[PDB]
RNA sequence: UUCUUGUAAUAUCGACCUAUUCUCAAACUUUAAAUGUGCAAACAACCCAGCCUUAGUUAUUUUAACAAGGCUUUUGGGUA
RNA sequence: GGCUGGGGCGGCAUAUCUGUUACACGACAACGCAGGUGUCCUAAGGCGAGCUCAGUGGGAACAGAAAUCUCACGUGGAACACAAGCGUAAAUGCUUGCUUGAUUAACGAUUUCCAGUACGAAUCGAGACUGCGAAAGCAAGGCCAGCGAUCCUUUGCGAAGAA
RNA sequence: GGGUACGACCAUACUUGGCCGAAUGCACCAUAUCCCGUCCGAUUUGUGAAGUUAAGCGGCCACAGGCCUCGUUAGUACGGCGAUCAGUGAUGGCGCUGGAACCCGGGGUGUUGUACUCU
């Protein structure tokens, strides 16, 4: 890169730093910073951020409450917990960023006991319901604070691709309600604002995946290349892009209709097996004297 | 060792200078343009120079950024015309390069009048494995020095391909 | 005779010093309020809105008033043979809780705890000492002093 | 100078680099006083109950939470 | 007129803004020091998103110091309509994108200067109605100067209905 | 205990260079039909499979750098106190009260919550 400046003590003297998921350039605060801010005056009342997650190609979701001293976790499930409710293979995509909306928001209604409150259609469209309070025909429910909260991003890429999108709406009807501008859906026109559910519904129906592991293969097929080189896990755990609609839209209710937790190995891990293969900060006593001996040779 | 560690181009980075603008430079756009076959990118005069009889904003060169087979290909040509023979002094040590060339049509481009001639800058960047710490927002990070490139790698990987020569001694 | 601003300028006070630049941080929104709570008053800069006038930073008065994004501080400001109590618009950003008197409950209460507990809760328990004294002296080398000049060859100025 | 002369060499002294280095500021400044400057130090208080009430909190009170205030015979009940 | 080390003169210290004087609260004079104000700006307003400087290096026809191009640095040292000062960097900047909140109010409540008058100028809600956005949210024309009584004129203020 | 993740705190968390890394995971990494988005799949959008830990990442290391932190300096300086007193004048001056910055030394070098994981 470049250089001629001092980057030293009068360099320190002159850097400020910032914090530290700036230093990490992990978090952006301004907006979470906005996002978190609550009206005092509406009390204490309780302003939920819903963590909003994908690492490279993974789903996470997570229901918390912002708070100092580290915020806090409701409930949270991510694209691995899909596999107890079938979907296994798919885990990048709009169908599966959708899903893991529905579970958590389920779960932690269920949390506060609501099966039902707020458990929306099952159908899937792939349209728009905002809130307000309503009735009471859905149940499971009580009162402490009805559920609703907002969306914690960090990448502003409200496309008619992104599956933010997805999660939110499995998010929402499977619990949640942080209601919505309905802009920018798979399907979704802005522009001379239009809507189509139906191919939000079939991205979140994966019906583009479905094709795409056509498409992928048999057709590339021919060549033996194309076809060796990608969705690989995909056909070689072999669906077809037609079967897709069913293993879903069952999860879906699968999904919806319970949620209850899945295990993990469980049973203590090991903390001993981590620390093995570590290094710890040296001993400058003993230091002075290595360095010190060294120097006094060369 | 190594296990994957690659070297790699990382794009083609062509300039035109047209020291004015207008249907020079649109011309040349479309020199550059068909050459490219892109959306090249203009570049004005930004500031009056006068000096130079060029003002600020002028429309003075354009530019385009290549990726792709495409440039690899590209590289050869230039080269080709250049005949895979380059000065080091051409070189940026920050593990590019470029060159100039007068004149397109030996690029491989199909003559014709309309657009002439012009004499253009090139400008060659190179690149390694897994590179892509440094230019994704979350956690973009500077690079590792057992993958920060210099110079060296790139006349070494010339000598290996496109059988680089350096002039000097 | 001077300029004036309501905001008027300093050399080295509003200006947002040493390494402390920069927006309010989140635990400063968490934070929670009730009003009459004795909070302090301090000038980010961050918006120049709410933000007092001159006289106010480093002067500790009482809210009366939570607003959307602020709160009602009546100060008592001092004009000729009295200090008035000024009420006063902020947004949330500017003021904050102290320990002035914190303290002085905190203490008194803690105390009233022990009290009663001594008395009329369960147990009785020692705490500190009286206050200074005299006292037997083994002590075990004296010295004295010899100052200045002897050796003044090894050291002073030139 | 040796070299034509060198985008030379070699001397050459400068420029420049750098660490060094003197001496300094009302509108310079980290740090930073002393001397000052706000507040706070009680009963109109504390707790305990359990109350009252609220077109307070996109509402779900409700044997929600909190909020918030109002209460509370012989404190109601306790408590200096 | 006044002003004013006499008057005059000049100057404007006369409404004023800034920084400094001025003692680390607060307050403080001089025709002290160093500066400003009478406008400017439909965005230079407002909102999002995006984007990041001042500055340095290395390369790259032409092109050389100075064109662009490009890597590459780089705590703002810039830059932010403007005097000045404040602030400030995934922004406040800057670029783009979109807009009209520079809007409308029972407009109370509020501050500053302070006579605890005033204006001026600010601050905080509530209602609208918009804008903007994913959303929290913001948004009542950067923040601070840039501005005006009585008196007078003038402009604007229900039609529509149900008696 | 690490990981993961959300953090909160916001430099003992920092520049700089080494050395090393099991797991889970992160990561790099391929792709671009779909959607998406870009001169450009670099970013982003969308898909995510082959690779690959080289980088990252991590942890450590370091007469590293930086910080951090204490001590040291120095009751000097510097203030406060005085009717008093010396002083060409500043001053200087006592006793009564306070009270440094730099320096050098010394040491230190992120803390820790929430949810998840990984014997």
């Amino acid at each position: 890169t470049f250089v001629k400046v001092v980057k030293n003590k009068a360099y320190y003297k002159r850097f400020q730093v910032k914090y530290r998921r700036r230093r990490e350039g992990k978090t952006d605060y301004h907006a979470r910073r906005r996002m978190v801010l609550q009206d005092k005056t509406k009390f204490g009342t309780p302003k939920y951020r819903l963590v909003v997650r994908i690492t490279n190609r993974d789903v996470i979701a997570q229901i918390v409450h912002a708070k100092v001293v580290g915020d806090e976790v409701v409930m949270a499930a991510y694209s691995h917990e899909l596999p107890l409710f079938g979907i296994e293979h798919g885990l990048t995509n709009y169908a599966a960023a959708y899903a893991t909306g529905l579970l958590v928001a389920r779960r932690m209604l269920a949390k506060l006991g609501l099966a039902e409150k707020f458990v929306g259609v099952k159908e899937v469209d792939g349209s728009y319901a905002a809130v307000r309070t309503k009735d009471d025909d859905q149940g499971d429910d009580e009162s402490r604070f009805p559920f609703k909260a907002i969306l914690d991003v960090g990448l502003a890429r409200t496309t008619t691709g992104a599956r933010v999108f997805g999660v939110l709406k499995g998010a929402v009807d499977g619990g949640l309600a942080v209601p919505h501008r309905p802009n920018r859906f798979p399907g979704y026109n802005k522009e001379s604002d239009a809507l189509n559910a139906k191919v939000h519904r079939d991205r979140i129906f994966g019906r583009h995946v479905a094709d795409y592991l056509k498409q992928v293969r048999e057709e590339a097929s021919s060549n033996p290349d194309e076809k060796t080189c990608q969705f690989s896990k995909f056909i070689a755990a072999k669906v077809s892009p037609d079967d897709m609609e069913g293993m879903y839209k069952r999860a879906h209710a699968a999904i919806r209709a319970d949620p209850t937790k899945r295990r993990a190995k469980k049973e203590r891990p090991a903390e001993a097996k981590p620390k093995k293969y570590n290094t710890v900060k040296l001993t400058g006593a003993e230091k002075k004297a290595a360095a010190k001996a060294k120097v006094a040779a060369v | 060792a190594n296990p994957m560690r690659e070297i790699v181009v990382k794009k083609l980075c062509i300039n035109i200078c047209v020291g004015e603008s207008g249907d020079r430079l649109t011309r040349a756009s479309k020199v550059l343009e068909q050459l490219c076959e892109q959306t090249p990118v203009l570049s004005r005069a930004r500031l009056t120079v006068r000096t130079f009889g060029i003002r600020r904003n002028e429309k003075i060169a354009v530019h385009c950024t290549v990726r792709g087979k495409k440039a690899e290909e590209l590289l050869e040509k230039g080269l080709k015309v250049k005949e895979f023979e380059l000065k080091s002094y051409n070189f940026s040590d920050t593990g590019s390069f470029g060159f100039g060339i007068s004149e397109h049509i030996d690029l491989g481009i199909k003559y014709d009048p309309s657009t002439g001639i012009y004499g253009m800058d090139f400008y060659v960047v190179l690149g390694r494995r897994g590179e892509r710490v440094a230019h994704r927002k979350r956690r973009v990070s500077r690079v590792g020095f057992n993958h920060r490139v210099r110079k060296e790698e790139a006349m070494k990987w010339f000598e290996k391909v496109h059988d680089g020569i350096i002039f000097q001694a | 005779v001077h300029s004036h601003g309501y905001k008027c300028g300093t050399r080295h006070l509003f200006a947002k010093k040493f390494r402390k630049h920069g927006v309010p941080s989140v635990s400063t929104i968490l934070t929670n309020f009730k009003v009459g709570d004795y909070v302090d008053v301090v000038a980010d800069a961050a918006v120049r809105a709410g933000m007092p006038h001159k006289y106010y930073h480093g002067r500790t008065g009482i809210v009366w008033n939570v607003t959307p994004r602020g709160v009602g501080v009546i100060i008592n400001k001092p004009v000729r043979n009295r200090t008035v109590r000024k009420r006063i618009c902020v947004r949330f950003e500017h003021v904050r809780k102290s320990r002035c008197q914190e303290a002085f409950k905190q203490k008194l209460k803690d105390l009233e705890a022990f009290r009663a507990a001594k008395k009329a809760g369960t147990p009785l328990p020692p705490k500190k000492v009286s206050t200074r004294n005299g006292g037997f002296v083994c002590p075990k080398k004296v010295e004295v002093l010899a100052r200045r000049t002897a050796d003044y060859e090894a050291m002073i100025p030139y």
